[PDB]
RNA sequence: GGAAUACUGCCAGCUGGGACUGAGGACUGCGACGUAAGUCAAGGAUGCUGGCAUAAUGGUUAUAUGCCGCCCGUCUUGAAA
RNA sequence: AAAUAUGUAAAAUGAAGAGCUUUUAGUGGGCCAUUUUUGGUAAGC
RNA sequence: GCCCUGAAAAUGGAUGGCGCUCAAGCGUGUUACCUAUACUCUACCGUCAGGGUUGGAUGCCCUGACGAGUAGGCAGGCGUGGAGGUCAGUGACGAAGCCUAGACCGUAAGGUCGGGUCGAACGGCCUCUAGUGCAGAUCUUGGUGGUAGUAGCAAAUA
RNA sequence: UUGGCGGAAAGGCCUUGGGUGCUUGCUGGCGAAUUGCAAUGUCAUUUUGCGUGGGGAUAAAUCAUUUGUAUACGACUUAGA
């Protein structure tokens, strides 16, 4: 209902959350995904860069700046699981298409906004315990993406300023809960807690 | 001759409607109409706003009254099909709404005959309003859909 | 004013054009049934063009009536004219194109002295 | 890490096809046999 | 207030269509809220508009507006077919109508 | 020992919402309700109301968007090429 | 002795067209599969 | 029972793609839902059929059922040159023809009207008659394109 | 207006002080009608111009000429008040 959500990618299966995002997309809602280097993919870390290694032996023959262009960085990769599944070639498909961003970490002005995430598409609600998983940043990185060691850093900078954040605002939601706590004996609190507010 | 005259030509005889069994029977309103229910107006000038019901005209409409005084909703009809009937109710004992039809409203400045009535309706209407609380800031608080807001599972 | 009539309904208002029509300038759009053993169009393949046929024939009521409710009958003179004066609400008259102006508005007036519809009454008009 | 060529699961309408008439010779000669 | 509005938002998904072949004469409207056909049974028979902007003035006004009503449900998940005056375009896939409160059985 | 409920079926039981259609054109028929007069949902839509009266509806045309659509004819063979 | 699978002759179901005599046109290849059958191959057949 | 092996080459590629792993795989059960020119109901067109019609009968009224199609068959229509009759038909106050982002009728062959251009003849109806309707024939004659301002005008000393 | 903080695409977050409005925290008093029983019934933000009054700043590139570290033509690279 938001003009814009916000997906934490991270701890999401890449397909799942791939035709989640087409299907919202086509329906004319704008999508930021962020943290793509944190996405999943479910089977072993060996199966799955054997796939990416099928894909990227796969080029045209007699020119290769031609062929299909194997793209390393982890918001590639989801971006190419999306628009696999949008119809791409059509204006409708790249209105669709339009309507997405996604990003490595959660660079400004994200990262003041709030995230979300998508339930059915939900690594720990999905997957059943003990099956193997892949991490897109090793995937990426073992492919030939340049650039986890900068985006670890990074988040790790937002992170520290995310926390000072976090903890000012609890005490602020402490003190207006103490607030609220002393005013449950008005005749307005129990008229509303009967009205059930 | 451009055109040859055709040797038959249809009859002008304008040939009468058969007899039509279609009778027009009184219309039945839906239970939650019923005099004094305050309904929200869904459209027109003055949609949103949150008036009185005081009885039901011959041409099926709904002669309703803000009352004027309290939101500038004078004495209307109103259709059916576009009020929302809240559980809300006032009495209506006191107003004497008969004088009032389709003749009354016939269009063919303002006339005094309606300033006056208006006065003599929200008088009593009045009256019965200043009993329950806050229904008259009610009735002066117009009615949106808020975020979230479903209308299907919402009680009106 | 002409007799009541129910509202007329047209079946297929677009011109059945021929096959091709459009592609070659040598091919007018007068319509053509293709003939050939292997015509798609023939055949009624999905997706080319529609073709006449006996069900899109438009109702007995509503057929050969002009919006206003009125056949049309050329004349090319008041004789022509005046056999129309009895069928005023069935028919209504068109002037004959070669008609000279001075002889059109004599028609004119005689017309609406009769109380006759004229379909195309600005047809050299000064 | 110089991964091959995989066989594709895209069946043809040929083989397709030839595989059917396959089955069925191989039901008429079962039949037969079991006959002999 | 902030808000004023009379209607609920919808979207504007398609047309009616099997895999291959569309039917402009009939839309399917998403309905902000409703989730299943029993919820979508509701808004069956309310009126529904689709209100756009045009730069030339049109009888003293720059809004245009397609009018139709709701049908029948569709599917399981609370997807409405509507019907409109004039069929909608297709660039409006995905674009944003309102469903109002009439005609009213409340 | 006594019930209830489920399930399956029946009602010439009752009642609410939505959609498409309104063909026909004096009367004649079969019925229903009434002591009668007559009335009716009974051999197919009527009643009340509003705005506009023109590019507003619509037509034509150019384009855009969604889906669909292989280049015609001949000639061969089941058939296709 | 239930009937897999054909004939003759007389109850079921259906049917508004039937029989005869003169006449006229086009046609005169096959491919694929099921079933039964006879003969075969390493296997197809 | 499911899973691995149970051999397969050579441009880069395919459960249709994406992708999917308590599946979006496999076996099975129960429901809901989607949509064909199919089924039901209605309107309309035509064909056929069955009833009625002494007061445009080649018609008119009522009712029912049907509608794929090559060769071929049968029927009803559309258009062209010329001929007999007729409309005491159109016309220099503008015939014919041609052009038209305009209008109307017909399922269609086609027909009609407005506007422009133009300058001398031409139509409707009932009949007669034929050198009577074109996308093709490596068709005939004439006209005209792309190729293209491209190939080329570099022998003969200057 | 004070004082900070944020470089991942910071272009935003927080704070200081005074001024200026509103306040539905509570009680009152006037107005609304006629858009006629509905008609988006017009309230958003992109850009491009024209007019006013408030300021600000006073260039280059290309051809032509020229070089050969370049060169089929373009292009490239030098020089010239």
């Amino acid at each position: 209902v938001e003009p814009v959500v916000v997906i934490d990618g991270k701890g999401h299966l890449v397909g799942r959350l791939a035709s989640v995002v087409a299907k919202q997309l086509l329906n004319g809602q704008k999508i930021v995904v962020v943290r793509a280097e944190e996405l999943n993919i479910s089977g072993e870390f060996f199966r799955n860069k054997l796939k990416y290694h099928d894909f990227l032996r796969k080029a045209t023959a007699f020119n290769k700046t031609r062929g299909p262009f194997h793209f390393r960085a982890p918001s590639r990769i989801f971006y190419k699981a999306l628009r696999g599944m949008v119809s791409h070639k059509t204006a409708r498909g790249k209105a669709a298409l339009e309507r997405l961003k996604v990003f490595e970490g959660i660079p400004p002005p994200y990262d003041k906004k709030k995230r979300v995430v998508v339930p059915q598409a939900l690594r720990v609600l999905r997957l059943k315990p003990g099956r193997k998983y892949t991490t897109l940043g090793k995937l990426s990185t073992s492919v030939g993406w340049k650039y986890e060691d900068v985006v670890a850093k990074l988040e790790a900078k937002r992170k520290v300023s995310s926390a000072e954040y976090y903890a000012k605002k609890r005490a602020f939601t402490k003190k207006v809960a103490s607030a609220n706590a002393t005013a449950a004996e008005s005749d307005v609190a129990k008229q509303l807690a009967a009205l059930g507010y | 001759s451009a055109q040859k005259a055709p040797k038959w030509y249809p009859s002008e005889d304008v040939a009468a409607l058969k007899k039509t069994r279609k009778a027009a029977r009184p219309q039945k309103l839906r239970a939650s109409l019923v005099p004094g229910t305050v309904l929200i107006l869904l459209a027109g000038r003055f949609r949103g706003k949150r008036v009185v019901y005081l009885k039901h005209l011959e041409d099926n409409t709904l002669l309703i009254s803000g009352p004027f005084k309290v939101n500038g909703v004078p004495l209307r009809r109103v259709n059916a099909r576009y009020v929302i009937a809240t559980s809300t109710k006032v009495s209506v004992e006191g107003v004497n709404v008969e004088k009032f039809n389709v003749e009354y409203f016939a269009k063919e400045e303002i006339k005094a005959e309606r300033v006056e009535d208006q006065k003599v309706v929200d008088k009593a209407l009045i009256a019965e309003i200043k009993k329950t609380p806050l229904l008259k800031q009610y009735l002066s608080a117009s009615f949106s859909l808020k975020n979230g807001d479903k209308p299907h599972m919402l009680k009106f | 004013a002409s007799l009541p009539h129910p509202k007329i309904v047209k079946k297929h208002t677009k011109k059945f054009k021929r096959h091709h029509s459009d592609r070659y300038h040598r091919v007018a759009e007068n319509w053509r049934k293709q003939k050939g053993i292997d015509s798609v169009v023939r055949r009624r393949f999905r997706g080319n063009i529609s073709q006449p046929k006996i069900g899109y024939g438009s109702n007995k009521k509503t057929k050969f009536l002009s919006p206003s409710g009125h056949k049309t009958f050329l004349v090319a003179n008041v004789k022509d004219l005046e056999t129309l004066t009895m069928h005023t609400k069935t028919y209504a008259a068109e002037i004959a194109h070669n008609i000279s102006a001075k002889n059109r508005v004599v028609i004119l007036a005689r017309a609406k002295a009769l109380g006759i519809k004229v379909t195309n009454p600005k047809g050299r008009l000064a | 890490m110089r991964v091959r060529k995989r066989q594709s699961r895209r069946t043809s309408t040929k083989l397709k096809e030839g595989i059917k008439k396959k089955a069925s010779a191989h039901r008429k000669k079962e039949k037969k046999m079991a006959k002999k | 207030a902030e808000s004023h509005r009379l209607y609920v938002k919808g979207k504007h998904l398609s047309y009616q269509r099997s895999k291959r072949v569309n039917n402009p004469n009939v839309s399917l409207i998403k309905i902000e809220g409703v989730a299943t056909p029993q919820d979508a049974q509701f808004y069956l028979g309310k009126r529904i508009a689709y209100v756009y902007r045009a730069s030339k003035e049109v009888r003293g006004s720059k809004i245009r507006v397609m009018w139709g009503k709701v049908t029948r449900t569709h599917g399981n998940s609370g997807v409405v077919r509507a019907t409109f005056r004039n069929n909608l375009p297709a660039k409006t896939f995905g674009a944003s109508v309102r469903i109002f409160l009439y005609p009213s059985n409340i």
